[PDB]
Order: structure tokens, then C-alpha cells, then sequence
């Protein structure tokens, strides 16, 4: 008669791409998107059960969320479960409901560990992922002739979901699955000055290809200090994996964007330094429908969740949710037209792996494993404004580096920077 | 550390970090 | 009237120290005893319910084991739980316990963060844990005046619970905290012979006072392959942290014979080597223990209970639950009831006990003080014997049967080279 939908994740912390304040408005104008054709789940309405995976603090946690997950299973029997989206949250979860047999779905989930399907039997992930991360840098490697070593450096507490972690996880371990060289991870503290002479003296000794995964102003800061040192674009390049873009700020209309901009004097400097940054994004879809459904997005969760959704790209996450629900129920639909029943998890997830589709967010490619392919946009300064900008695509399936508005990479010298020192190491 | 795949339960953070497969 | 006891272990598997059928008797035995004291419990009779923390494989699992806690939650709204004793089982479970306001005992979760007091409150552990490891290291290190750096090695299998992970983790954050110094660490793979010579070559450069953390046979062959190399008592001292004691054997030790004509070169090497394991208790109300012990888990319990030194932990598990039923006693003399967590957690916090395995001391944290044996060669017979002993609770280390080091230079190696390293 009607099919259950169990959603974990934050009911009442709005601060995540994956609150339920943003993924809310989304599914619902899902749920809506699916009584408006008939074609999708024939004699079957929706229904949808909520539980938070927040704890009394309000942070999403690993204790909260399989609790309530559990306890949505056993009150209301769901097909599916929805989220959660912290890498902590979804992990038990998601480990749950394998064992359960009960589909999963998530944009959330980004870390590695969730790629091994022999544990995550059943998890079916919509949104961007850590590994697709290494896949663009070993892209970015091979457009450049890296076959030797890069350093990675990367910010994050303890006390929280570590999402720079996750990060570098992801593109450590694809990426060296992939081109064997020689990858350098150091981790430090923002907050403590300590790791300051430290992270310096690491660059100047552990590579030449940089990739830093910390917070905007973090970034900043260890580009200045780079000035100093006399590290430029002729010898060093630095990476900033900022891959929600905190860093710029959207909806300018039609704006060359001021990554650095802080304005306090140091900004003259900063730009100098900021000649050897490069910037990681995930990519906006290009798509009308993408613009129409935050349109739509935007006016709902004002209009019944009481949040006003800002733009960026945080908003693919919700972008994400409402796609991959309807990509779950094509595949319910199709796995009904040949006689197999709603609760036939292995089945529908089989439907939905490998195959591609058509949603808000444009062309999404779930692959053999899984795990939606996902596009990265690399952003540059231009050499006479130095106004950062996309001037790189990679596409997630064709896994192809496509350069965008007649853009050329910016290089000093005019050729990239080998990742090995002029002479040697010593 | 990133011998990855070990979210389980993988709040247990510490520091020991090298290796070298 | 009725205390029940949720009990998540390994119900079915028998190869872990705190599987039911090692732990079942134990308990069954501390239940029988507590039934025999009029001055426990007045008034009070405790039922045990039982879930399997195995999955379907046959091993204590991170989903089964927190699934089974939920079950016992509604099926019988238990006042304890006891177990589990893998850290990934023990880990969701005593953090679901912690939500609940429900006190967990343990002897197994020995890694540092079952130790955080705000995310594992009313989680008391009365078995051995892996910073206690870290105090008998610095109290070792402080006594030999080992000032500077220190080399450790670990491996673990990687199907598994990451023992050595564990292990080396405690010792290598307990001993920063108190000596800040110098800690090299290095993880490798046993099967895996890429590893030898960067081990080896990690030895050479950054470590003179090394712990290594492996099976028997794997820290046997570093011993071969290191004097094979010219290492020996000189400048290198090399420690094998063998908790449970695997590569020797109780009760009745050759802990460098295979019969493989490498016993000569291993003698010389093990001459470098001492063995770090927990201590046996040797007061006699332990050894009653394990006899009983025996007979009712080979006759209800249909297993064979070999000695050996992982019997402390259903030992722990026995004494622990005899520490938390006072404890309760004591809550209800003062008028508290059996579901008041904190209040009887508290009462079990810092405090001394008489337990089959003797005197056992819950910390301030909710830890038992962890004591440890330091075996060591004979000069004479070669034959490795305990040489040293420290008690966990006075931290204080004390020579057995006035026994000495041995030390190739007279006095220990410096734990830094001549000219640096
Ligand atoms: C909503 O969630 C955010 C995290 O996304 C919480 O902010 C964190 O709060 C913790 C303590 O709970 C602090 O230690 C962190 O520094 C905070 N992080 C950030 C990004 O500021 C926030 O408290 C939650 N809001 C509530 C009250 O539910
Ligand atoms: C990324 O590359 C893939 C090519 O594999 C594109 O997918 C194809 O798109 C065309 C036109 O939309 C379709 O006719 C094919 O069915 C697609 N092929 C596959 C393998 O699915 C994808 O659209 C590209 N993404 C973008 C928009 O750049
Ligand atoms: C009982 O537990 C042991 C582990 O203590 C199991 O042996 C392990 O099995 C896993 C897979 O289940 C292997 O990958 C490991 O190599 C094994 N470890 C050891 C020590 O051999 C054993 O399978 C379990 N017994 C059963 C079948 O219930
Ligand atoms: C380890 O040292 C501690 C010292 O604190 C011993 O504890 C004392 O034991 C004696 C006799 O058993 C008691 O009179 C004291 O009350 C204990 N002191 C404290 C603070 O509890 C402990 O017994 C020693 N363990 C062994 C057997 O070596
Ligand atoms: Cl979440
Ligand atoms: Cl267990």
C-alpha cells in the first residue's frame, strides 16, 4: 500500500549542508516531484518517518543515530533509510541497516571506510566522496607530468566529525593507488601557532606539489607566510581542498570572486602568494533545473521549515538527497514491473548501481561501487585581475580534465613546477 | 592513520600515524 | 527482589579471554558466592540475561554487539551490564550504557578511549588497561634513567580487533603525558617480509630502547635478524610487549626454542630481549579460583579451561562483579535504589578491594591499577624468569628473589647514542 521512508539525520541543528531544515524542502518537493508521475511506484504512496541523529548537544553523534535509527526500525518497519550525513553518524548506521538488509541512502558519508561495500552492503551513496577527490588529483597529476611526490597538509580538532581528515583519507588512498608516488601527510593544529614553523619547514622539505585541506582563513595565512620564505609559483604550487567553497561566496550574479578578501592590509601580499594558490571546489551544476529547484528549494524551507537557505554549494547536498530519492524510486518502480517487492533490497540497490541518471543536479553517474562520480572545478587567479575563477572541469565518469572559457593554468615559468626540487632533496 | 577503513567505530582517534605497506 | 544483569560477550566463540565459556563460569561462580553472603544485596536476588556480541562469522563485531545491547534494553530493562570485552564491541555499547544512565563493568576495553571520562561515564573497568602500560613504562624508564627516546614497534593483523594498535597506543600517550619525551613509533605487517629491513634500518636509526609489539614467532624473528645485524646488550635493549604472555606458558620457559637449530643465536639474541606481560596473581585464594574454575566450565559450560595468563580476565570479571554488588549493597543502605548509576559507579570509583585475584584498586577514573611482570634471561641458565614487579597501585617497582638485569656493559644502554643518532 504505502512505502515507509526512515530519515536520521539533524532535526534541529541547522548549521550542515545535510540539516534537515535544507534536506527537508528537498525531499518533500521530491515526494511531490513522484505523485506527479504516474509512472513511478504504480498502487504505492510515500510515506516518511523522522528521527534526529543530534544529541542532547545538538551535534549529530554516533550514539544518537543508530538509537534512532533502531527504534524507527522497530516502530515503523521502513524500506529505506535516509542519511545520516556525518561520516561518524552514517558509519554505525549504515552498518545497521546492512545488516538489517534495508537499503541506504546519503550525500553525506564522504569517507573512505563507506566504499567498502562488504561492510556497507546496501549503502547506496548519491553525494560526493573522498575517493572521487583522489581521482581528480591523479587527473590533475597526469595533465601535469607528476610521477614522483606531493605533500599534503591537513587541519582538524578531535572533537568533531574531522572533516579534513576525511579528506586527505580519500585522496591518499586512491591517489597512490592509482600513481604509486610518494605522497607526504602532515597534520597540524589551526588554532595553536606551534605548528606554524613547523608546516614551513615541511613544505620546504617534503614537497613541491602542496595540497592544504583547512579552514579559509587558515589557508590564507600559511600562504603569507610562504611570501616570506621566498616560496613562489617558480618552485611551489598550493592546493586549497576547499571543496564546499567556504572560502568564496556565492550568488554574486556575475562576479570575479576575492578569495583572500579580508582587508587589512596584508591583502597586496597576500595577492602576490595567492599567485601560486589554486583553489579545489566541488563543481556547480550548469543546468536550468539545478537554479529552478533552489528557486523552489529557497522559498519552502522558509515558507514551512523556518530557515532561510543561503546559496553555495553546500546546497548539492539537498540537491543530492532529492535526486538520489528519486533515483531509489525509479528503482523500486522497475523492480515491482518484473515482480519483486518493495522490501528487495539487494535488488533495488543493483538497479540503482551502475547506471546513470537525470536530476536536478544534471547528470549524475552512480558507479559499479555505489557511489555517485563527482565533478571538482579548479579555480585560478587571472594573471591581470587576480580575481580567482573556474578554469578547470573534470567530469566524474569520463574521469577528463576540460579546460573552460578559454582559460589557460597560470605558470611563472609557463610550464608547471616539477614535483622534484631543481637539484635534489639534500 | 589512513590505513583508512577503520571507521569502525573510529572516534578513537590518538596519533600513531606511520607505516608503510 | 530482582537486580538483573545484561551480559554481551561471546556467547558461542571460545577463542577470546572473555568468551561465555571462560566468563560464564566465573560469573556463575561470583553469583553462587554472592548468594552465600547475607551481607550483600539484603533483600535482593540478581538474574542474567544473555546476548551474543558475535556476528554471524564467529567474532565479536562493532554492530552485533551494540544490537544485542538494545534488545536486552526493552526485553528486560537491566540495572548493569557486563561486557564486552572487544574494544569495537565495547566501544558502542558502553557509549549506548552511558546515554542510558546504565553502569557497564568490563575486564576487557582496554584502549585509551574507553578512559574518557565525559564519553564513557559509568563504565567501570576492573580488568587490565593499556595506559596502566604506559605508567609501568615511564616508572621502567625513569628507574634505568632512559632520559630521551624510546623505539616502538607494533603489527596487527588486520582482519581483527588491532590488539597491538591498542596496546601501543596506551603506553605511547600515558608515557608523553608523564615523561615528554621522545617516542618513535612504527607499525608494520607480520606476513609481509617487505618489512624486515625497514624495520631493521628503523631500528638502527631511531631507536636504542625498543618495545615490540607482535606475535611470538615475529618478535623471535626480529631477535634473530637483529643480532645477525651486530645488535646486541651494548647499545640496544629490546622488550616484547606480550601482555597475556603467548610465547610463554604457566602453570608448568623457552620463549626462544622452536628446535630449529636457531636456538644458539637466539639464546645470544634474547640476551637483548626481556618480556613484558601482566603479573600472575600468586595469593592462594586465585588459584582455588582457577581450579573451580575448571570443573564448572568443563562440566556446565562444556569447555577446557587451559592455564594460563589470559584466567585473569574472567577472574576480573568475577571480582568486578562482586565489587559492583557491594557497591549496590552500600547504595541501599543509605536509602538509594539499584538504578541509581552515578551514586553506585561512585562508590566503585577509588576505592580498594579483596578479590580472588587479591588486592585490585579502582583509580579515581574507574580503572583497576594494572600490575606487570619484567622477565628477563639468566646470565647462567639462559631460561627467562621473572626478574622485576611493579605494583600498579604504588607505581613503585621491586626486585624478585633480589634478582638484577642483566646488563652486557654493566650498566644499562644508554637510551641515546655517542654522537647523536
Ligand atoms: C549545531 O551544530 C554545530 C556543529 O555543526 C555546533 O557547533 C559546535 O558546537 C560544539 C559544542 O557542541 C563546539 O565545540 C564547536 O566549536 C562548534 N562548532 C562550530 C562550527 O561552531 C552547534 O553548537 C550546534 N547548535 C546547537 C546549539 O544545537
Ligand atoms: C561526463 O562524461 C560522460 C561521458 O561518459 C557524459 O555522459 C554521457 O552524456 C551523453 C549526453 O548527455 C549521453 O548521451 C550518454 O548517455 C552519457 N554516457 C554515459 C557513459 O553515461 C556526461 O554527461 C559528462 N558530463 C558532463 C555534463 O560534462
Ligand atoms: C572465533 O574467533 C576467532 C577470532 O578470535 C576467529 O578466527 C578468525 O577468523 C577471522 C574471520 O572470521 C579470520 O580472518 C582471522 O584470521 C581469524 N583469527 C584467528 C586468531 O585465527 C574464528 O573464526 C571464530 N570461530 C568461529 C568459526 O566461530
Ligand atoms: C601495592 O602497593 C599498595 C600501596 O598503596 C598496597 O596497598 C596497601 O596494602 C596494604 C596491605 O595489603 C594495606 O594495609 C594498605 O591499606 C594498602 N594501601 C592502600 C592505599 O590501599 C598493595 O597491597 C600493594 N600490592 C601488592 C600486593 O604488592
Ligand atoms: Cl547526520
Ligand atoms: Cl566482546
Amino acid at each position: 500500500s504505502d512505502l515507509t521512508v526512515a530519515v536520521v539525520l539533524p532535526l534541529t541543528n541547522t548549521s550542515y549542508p545535510w540539516s534537515w531544515a535544507r534536506v527537508g524542502p528537498a525531499v518533500e518537493l521530491a515526494l511531490a516531484r513522484v505523485k506527479a508521475r504516474p509512472d513511478l511506484l504504480p498502487g504505492w504512496t510515500v510515506r516518511m518517518v523522522l528521527g534526529s541523529s543530534e544529541n542532547a548537544a545538538g551535534v549529530c553523534s554516533d550514539t544518537a543515530a543508530p538509537l534512532a535509527a533502531v527504534d524507527l526500525k522497530w516502530e515503523h518497519s521502513p524500506a529505506v533509510f535516509l542519511g545520516p550525513g556525518c561520516v561518524y553518524s552514517a558509519a554505525p548506521v549504515g552498518r545497521f541497516t546492512a545488516h538489517w538488509r534495508v537499503p541506504l541512502l546519503t550525500a553525506g558519508a564522504p569517507a573512505l571506510g563507506i566504499g567498502v561495500k562488504d561492510e556497507y552492503a546496501l549503502t547506496t551513496r548519491t553525494g560526493p566522496s573522498h575517493v572521487k577527490l583522489g581521482d581528480f588529483v591523479t587527473a590533475l597529476h597526469r595533465r601535469l607530468g607528476w610521477e614522483h611526490q606531493a605533500l599534503v597538509l591537513y587541519a582538524d580538532r578531535l572533537g568533531d566529525d574531522r572533516p579534513c581528515f576525511f579528506i586527505v583519507e580519500g585522496l591518499y588512498m586512491r591517489v597512490r593507488e592509482r600513481l604509486n608516488i610518494t605522497v607526504n601527510h602532515q597534520e597540524f593544529v589551526e588554532g595553536d601557532p606551534d605548528h606554524y614553523p613547523k608546516l614551513l619547514r615541511a613544505v620546504r622539505r617534503k614537497g613541491r606539489v602542496i595540497y592544504i585541506c583547512s579552514s579559509p582563513d587558515a589557508f590564507r595565512n600559511l600562504m603569507l607566510l610562504a611570501l616570506n620564505a621566498g616560496l613562489t609559483g617558480e618552485d611551489y604550487v598550493f592546493f586549497h581542498l576547499d571543496v564546499f567553497g567556504q572560502s568564496l561566496k556565492s550568488a554574486q550574479g556575475l562576479v570575479p570572486q576575492k578569495p583572500w578578501e579580508r582587508g587589512d592590509g596584508q591583502d597586496r601580499s597576500a595577492r602576490q602568494a595567492f599567485q601560486a594558490a589554486k583553489i579545489i571546489t566541488y563543481k556547480e551544476p550548469d543546468n536550468p533545473e539545478y537554479l529552478e529547484f533552489l528557486k523552489q528549494l529557497k522559498l519552502l524551507a522558509d515558507k514551512k521549515f523556518n530557515f532561510t537557505v543561503e546559496d553555495g554549494l553546500k546546497n548539492i547536498i539537498p540537491a543530492s538527497f532529492h535526486d538520489g530519492l528519486l533515483l531509489y524510486v525509479q528503482a523500486v518502480t522497475e523492480t515491482l514491473a518484473q515482480g519483486g517487492t518493495v522490501t528487495d533490497g539487494e535488488n533495488i540497490t543493483q538497479r540503482m548501481w551502475n547506471r546513470s541518471f537525470q536530476g536536478v543536479t544534471g547528470y549524475l553517474k552512480i558507479d559499479r561501487n555505489g557511489d555517485r562520480d563527482t565533478d571538482f572545478s579548479l579555480w585560478d587567479m587571472d594573471p591581470e585581475t587576480g580575481a580567482f575563477r573556474v578554469v578547470l572541469n573534470y567530469n566524474g565518469t569520463s574521469q577528463e580534465l576540460m579546460a573552460v572559457s578559454e582559460h589557460k593554468l597560470y605558470w611563472p615559468l609557463g610550464y608547471p613546477p616539477p614535483d622534484v626540487p631543481k637539484c635534489g632533496f639534500d | 592513520c589512513f590505513g583508512g577503513r577503520i571507521d569502525r567505530i573510529g572516534a578513537q582517534s590518538g596519533l600513531g600515524c606511520n607505516s608503510f605497506r
